[PDB]
């Protein structure tokens, strides 16, 4: 916090840039050393930095990821937190802001100069507050240091009138009474950089690679790890990502979008269950979802029931999910053809074919329509329960205890719901 | 002073869908509702090098050792079946209407002047030259892009779909209707008047365009190829991916729209190409050259500024091009 | 210089070790999440006589079922091995960076 | 907000290039702001003439196909793009990656007003469907169903039931009609209580991290994966203010110069794809707007869910 | 100056289909439309080590320990049935025309110069030498690649298909018509004038080429082969839908085997028309660019600086323009 050591640090940094240019210069003639030591070695480099602060800008929400021929206004704005619970984004960054920089890529020497952590903090925040060590180390004149401060503090101030381009997005939002607001959203590069760093740390970090070794060795570990499936890479600069922002050079494009996908985003096809007789075990149970569901029940049905509520709610919602995928299987099977049980056979599940093909009633007006409306074919739930009791293990310790009675109770409860849904199929 | 709007945005009128291609036999085109879909499958290719050497790698050792290490690609290929010689390409077209009304306009002065200018056009000469050419590019199957270049017979069927059914049906010989002459015809004039009444009215006109092309047994059909950057590592890389909606090959909707917009025979360069697509700074992606440059006063921005701002109305051809851009859509506007 | 167990670090998410009463039967998760309940596209296979379960021998310990799974993945399915290879290379570059 | 007097059902609408990029952090199904803005545009375009107030939308998504591809040797996905026109000099334009997805959603619209009495139910259902056929739902065209087996019609279900059994009966009759999909709701109480649990685990936790924790599949040591209650997707649940509210003719290059502009920023909340018979009342699960514009915080959710 | 264009994309003329292979008995070749297709099936093979040892594996304990545990595999094999001795390979071939026109070209003046060059070629000499050799490669069943080498009698039936029916039908003996001499026949000249009328744009030509090869009962046939992603699966064969097939680019490569004009010896006979005319089997590129006889130097002298090559070399150049390709620099 003495001005002499900060003077030593700034002259040391510009002398490091001097030896950097004289190392990556490869000059032997033309006398570039004179103009090189006249430009980047004296205190006129700070005058050129006070010129170059106007080209750069510390930004938190830039507009350049929206279509890059959009010359709008970028913001270093931190939003206030919602009082409403649940949702949040980009105001959660309290000390973990990365403070993106847009502008010229050859002008980033000013940002490398501002990113120094010389005493205990950045020189930026030292230039915000009034201090004696500030405004005196980098000068010998007072008013020149004042105008240098007013130049150097302007990297966090938005330049120009507020503007969002025609290529930028702006979207009407209806107020509760009769109004609209324009709502031009900006791209959060600091939030994307924080989520990108979190994802790279959870996937490639040392504490994650250690638990990844411990699962591949099948050993035990203190902590676990994470996967983040179904990510999508969205790149912003095509072949030149430097023109979008500074942080889009660290992540070369690579937005790393999270999957907000519906569960029927892998919808394979529907095949009419012709050559079988127990559709819950051949075409329904062969689906990739209910196999995982029944295996998770088989894991969850043979254990200690001391955690009665937590295991009981899990088994109830799992049986609800299995009867749910049964109802979705019967629902999506109605797009096949109106008649496929009319295709002749001998063993084709003639009690479940009253359920999975209701459009034979449109063809057989009195022959097959009146045989499912008076019977109301809903004994399918009992066969569904006989299929679902193959998920429980054949253990006498599971049979004698109250676990079998509680399992049968909530299983019959969800089967009452599923059968009551199948009861009123005719409205 | 009537400056230009800083935000201009016209929606896309003439909004097609993905052209589903299926397959069967000619002389049962009338029962082509259960024709099986052309599926996109993979095949393996192995090729030698054929691109130009860069005058430093022309020596025979490197060339002969480079034909011993060939590139091995898995490409997507869509073919007709070996018992089907006819390709049925089917899509739907919505002709929306409200063709001069912008979806976004800053200035109410510029908006009112542009609506006054568009209404002056429509009363002076309606959508009858534009929709005639749109009906041509429907009638000749220009949307069959490479699926047309060797066909024995192309036949386009267009059905005006009203509230539940076909209100009025057309049927064209798409090879008699050329890809370069926007002539006159009675049924083309009826279809043009329908596309005009769609582009004028407040509601959409829905058409069902089906084009059968008698290619040959087992021949290759050419659906749209997908713009996939980052194909990945070269081992399991699929070097060509063909577009297909649901296990059924297809042409992209913007490719069908690009074929429908090919009405522009008004650009100042000579018509060795004939019609090109209506674009601001009218630029053919296959030619790599932008006609209608701003160094001449014949692009869409200069003509729209002269027509709306200072009332220098162009000729009827260039104002056809301007209103065709307004039907085409686009995001215009300066900073 | 990326070793084999660092590739196994990201290859082990493609396997699933289901518990049976005899032992541990490994399988293959095609979506790479260890056989998760919702995001997990597990690979089920058709065997000789009505076998619809995980491709994998019922091993006594999880240490050997996972090892047989990794050996199967290394022998036969080299696309998931290339996935795990590029994951391991990006992890090594990440520790070279951060 | 206010309860729907009736519940209109737009049937399975096919959208061909919807915005797969929901937000800067999420891809997949488009944001619920797209659907709420579509239903406000339906109100703005046909609802002010039928004297009804179309408010609240329930999103179902029978079929979803994203135009994505998985590159070779990569675990993640990239987007299949479109080839834009050239520049005026003949070069290829700079590629801006947009995600396109083919949807098949059916919308449940909350309808309330005095126009329910003045008009038949099928008339206003037909009018909002014939107006929706000329519209777009997330940037993608609504395919208008020509020459299939039969066109899917509407049904405006009056939520006022004479009895509770009849009300449960026609909720079942509507749920059976929108069954092969998965209704999208908002679970932000679950996000907050998961944040509270993660804060009792480790202090100084943000609910961005709790949202991520509900997104991942966590592997746990004794190995087992941590189970989840439902599908639990991340959705953009609105906007948060970055700038103060600017006057209409004050900001530069706005959409219109008669509406106050304010630079905003996404607010990622939690969603949950559940089947429509798990709600037991379809007059819930409808997505409304909540502005509170003096604070910022322009957001959508489905209140009255649980 | 008239430099060459940076894009040049010629569409492929002479489009063949995937050559489906069926299987039946000779002397009922005429009723060969219900012939069951050759199915690709799997057999397990097991071979001892037979490759060259790299001077370190010549340790006898290492050699015997590698022989004691040989590699098991599972190849895809396609055979004729044991009661069927004939292989029917059936494709269609569409001759398009418009050969000098490119599908993509930056320069308009270069495209005009190239079109004038190809037009002066066609006016001086049509597609009459080219279509003669293409008709030969249809007539001698060179598209039967290894299905031809030990066949007792190969017979090709080429049908020109107008409207929907057979307009003019040829029937050749593919073993009397050799693989290396382009002689003259009346029916070969009729097929050549048809392929000429197709390649000039003066008609629509869709040929259907059926080739019967009398191999033997139960013998092995050789469809096209895919690249592969104990049971190592060392060979994967092509098939469209449970029916073995040859790739269409293999059929087209056999149809382009007309280039008898390369500067080396004529002992090999014709090779395929490729720029830097290369054979993958022999590992050698004839028409190297160091001699001035590859496609690019001949084209850039014929079009840019008006140095018209020899008549056979411009036959080769227009055969490349019929062939297709992605020409043009970066």
């Amino acid at each position: 916090p003495t001005w002499q050591e900060l003077r030593q640090f700034i002259e040391s940094f510009i002398q490091e840039r001097l030896q950097g240019k004289l190392d990556k210069l490869q000059p032997d003639e033309d006398d570039k050393r004179q103009t090189l030591l006249a430009t980047h070695r004296r205190e006129a480099w700070l005058a050129d930095a006070a010129r170059r602060v106007g080209q750069l800008q510390l930004v938190t929400h830039t507009l350049k990821p929206i279509h890059p021929d959009a010359r709008g206004s970028n913001l270093h704005s931190l939003p206030q937190a919602p009082g409403q619970p649940g949702l949040a984004g980009s105001h959660e960054l309290g000390d973990r802001l990365v403070s993106d920089v847009v502008g010229n890529a050859a002008a980033l020497d000013v940002f490398k100069f501002l990113s120094l952590q010389y005493q205990g903090k950045n020189l930026l925040n030292w230039l915000t507050e009034d201090s004696a060590e500030a405004l005196q180390a980098l000068s010998d004149n007072a008013e020149q240091a004042r105008e240098w401060r007013q130049a150097f503090i302007g990297i966090t101030t938005v330049k120009g009138a507020p503007a969002s381009h025609s290529l930028a997005k702006q979207l009407y939002f209806p107020l509760p009474g009769s109004g609209y607001h324009l709502l031009a959203p900006l791209f959060p590069t600091s939030l994307v950089h924080h989520v990108h760093a979190l994802l790279r740390e959870a996937r490639f970090g040392d504490a994650a690679k250690a638990a990844r070794e411990a699962r591949s060795r099948q050993e035990s570990w203190p902590h676990g790890f994470s996967e983040y499936p179904n990510l999508a890479i969205q790149k912003f600069g095509g072949t030149k990502p430097q023109n979008i922002s500074q942080l889009n050079n660290e992540r070369r494009g690579e937005n790393w979008l999270l999957p907000s996908l519906p569960p029927n985003w892998q919808r394979q096809n529907v095949n009419a269950p012709m050559r079988h007789s127990s559709v819950f075990a051949h075409d329904f149970g062969r689906t990739p979802e209910v196999s995982r569901l029944t295996r998770t029940l088989q894991r969850f049905l043979a254990k200690t029931v001391h955690n009665n509520l937590a295991i009981r709610q899990r088994r109830a919602q799992l049986v609800a999910q299995i009867c749910d995928e049964a109802l979705q299987y019967a629902a999506r099977l109605r797009e096949l053809e109106p008649g496929w049980s009319a295709t002749p056979g001998c063993q084709l599940h003639d009690a479940e074919q009253l359920w999975l093909d209701p459009l034979r009633a449109q063809t057989d007006e009195t022959f097959l329509q009146r045989r499912l409306r008076g019977d109301w074919p809903a004994e399918v739930g009992n066969r569904f329960a006989n299929w679902l009791n193959r998920a429980v293990s054949s253990d006498s310790q599971i049979l004698g205890s109250p676990e079998a009675a509680q399992w049968s109770q909530e299983l019959s409860k969800e089967l009452t719901m599923f059968k009551e849904i199948l009861e009123d199929e005719r409205d | 002073i009537l400056s230009t709007a800083s935000v201009l945005a016209f929606e896309r009128k003439l909004d097609p869908s993905d052209a589903l291609m299926s397959a069967g036999a000619w002389a049962q085109r009338d029962a082509s509702q259960e024709w099986p879909a052309v599926t996109v499958r993979e095949k393996s290719v192995r090729g030698t090098i054929s691109n130009r050497l860069k005058t430093k790698d022309r020596d025979p050792a490197k060339l002969d050792a480079s034909i011993q290490s060939p590139n091995l690609q898995t490409v997507d290929v869509a073919n007709l079946p070996s018992d089907a010689d006819t390709l049925k390409v089917r899509f739907t077209l919505r002709v929306l209407g409200g063709a001069g009304t912008p979806s976004a306009c800053n200035d109410a002065a510029y908006r009112d002047k542009l609506l006054q200018t568009v209404a002056t056009y429509v009363n002076d000469q309606g959508f009858a030259e534009l929709a005639r050419r749109y009906a041509h590019n429907l009638a000749n199957a220009r949307f069959l892009w490479r699926n047309r270049v060797g066909a024995e017979a192309v036949e386009v069927r267009i059905n005006h779909i009203r509230q539940g059914e076909v209100a009025r049906a057309w049927r064209f010989d798409a090879l008699a209707i050329g890809l370069r002459d926007f002539k006159a015809d009675a049924e083309l004039d009826a279809l043009a008047e329908l596309i005009a009444s769609g582009l004028s009215g407040s509601g959409h006109v829905l058409l069902e365009v089906v084009a059968f092309a008698r290619i040959g047994d087992g021949q290759e059909v050419f659906p749209s190829q997908e713009l996939i950057l980052d194909k990945g590592d070269k081992k399991g890389q699929k070097s060509k991916t063909l577009y297909s909606v649901r296990d059924a090959a297809a042409i992209h909707s913007q490719k069908i729209g690009n074929a429908l917009r090919t009405i522009d025979t008004w650009y100042p360069d000579e018509d060795g190409l004939g019609p090109i697509a209506v674009e601001p700074y009218g630029s053919v992606t296959s030619q790599g050259k932008a006609y209608r440059q701003p160094k001449q006063k014949l692009d869409f921005y200069t003509l729209l500024d002269n027509w709306v701002l200072r009332d220098e109305a162009p000729a009827v051809e260039q104002q056809h091009y301007v209103i065709a851009n307004l039907i085409r859509g686009g995001v215009f506007g300066e900073a | 210089t990326i070793s084999k167990t660092d590739i196994d670090c990201y290859l082990q998410t493609y396997v699933v070790i289901d518990p049976v009463s005899n032992g541990w039967q490994w399988g293959i998760d095609e979506n790479g999440v260890g056989g998760a309940l919702h995001h997990g596209r597990v690979e089920m296979v058709e065997g000789e006589n009505g076998y619809f379960g995980l491709r994998g021998a019922t091993h006594p310990t999880e240490k050997e079922a996972m090892a047989a799974a990794l050996g199967y993945l290394w022998k036969c399915r080299q696309d998931l091995v290339a996935i795990a290879r590029n994951d391991a290379i990006e992890a090594e570059k990440y520790r070279a960076k951060a | 907000v206010t309860d729907p007097e009736a519940l209109l059902l737009l049937p399975r609408l096919s959208i061909q290039n919807a915005n797969a990029i929901s937000s800067p952090l999420t891809w997949g199904f488009p944001s619920p702001g797209a659907f709420t803005g579509f239903v406000h545009a339906l109100q703005r375009r046909v609802g002010i003439s039928l004297d009804i107030e179309l408010d609240g939308v329930g999103i179902v998504c029978h079929r979803f196909e994203a135009q994505i591809s998985q590159p070779a040797g990569k675990r993640t996905k990239v987007f299949n793009l479109t080839r834009n026109p050239l520049n005026r000099d003949g070069s290829t334009a700079a590629i801006v990656e947009e995600g396109r997805a083919h949807l098949e959603v059916s919308l449940l619209l909350g309808v309330h007003g005095d126009g329910l009495d003045d008009h038949p139910a099928q008339e206003i259902a037909r009018q909002v469907q014939e107006q929706a056929g000329a519209m777009r739902l997330a940037g993608g065209s609504i395919l208008p169903w020509c020459n299939e087996r039969f066109p899917a019609p509407n049904a405006e279900l009056l939520m006022l039931g004479g009895s509770d059994e009849q009300r449960r009966k026609n909720q079942r009759r509507l749920t059976r009609r929108l069954l092969p999909g998965f209704a999208l709701v908002s679970r932000e109480a679950l996000l907050q209580q998961h944040l509270e649990t993660l804060r009792t685990t480790l202090p100084e936790a943000t609910t961005l991290d709790a949202l991520l924790d509900l997104c991942r599949i966590n592997f746990e040591p004794p190995w087992q994966v941590r189970d989840k209650p439902g599908w639990l997707v991340p959705i953009p649940a609105g906007y948060n203010a970055l700038s103060p509210l600017y006057l209409p003719g004050e900001v530069r290059n706005a959409r219109d110069r008669e509406t106050p502009l304010r630079f905003v920023e996404n607010l990622f909340g939690l969603g949950e794809w559940l089947s429509p018979h798990r709600v037991a009342a379809l007059s819930d699960l409808l997505w409304y707007h909540h502005a509170e514009p003096d604070k910022g915080l322009y957001r959508w959710s489905t209140p009255r869910f649980v």
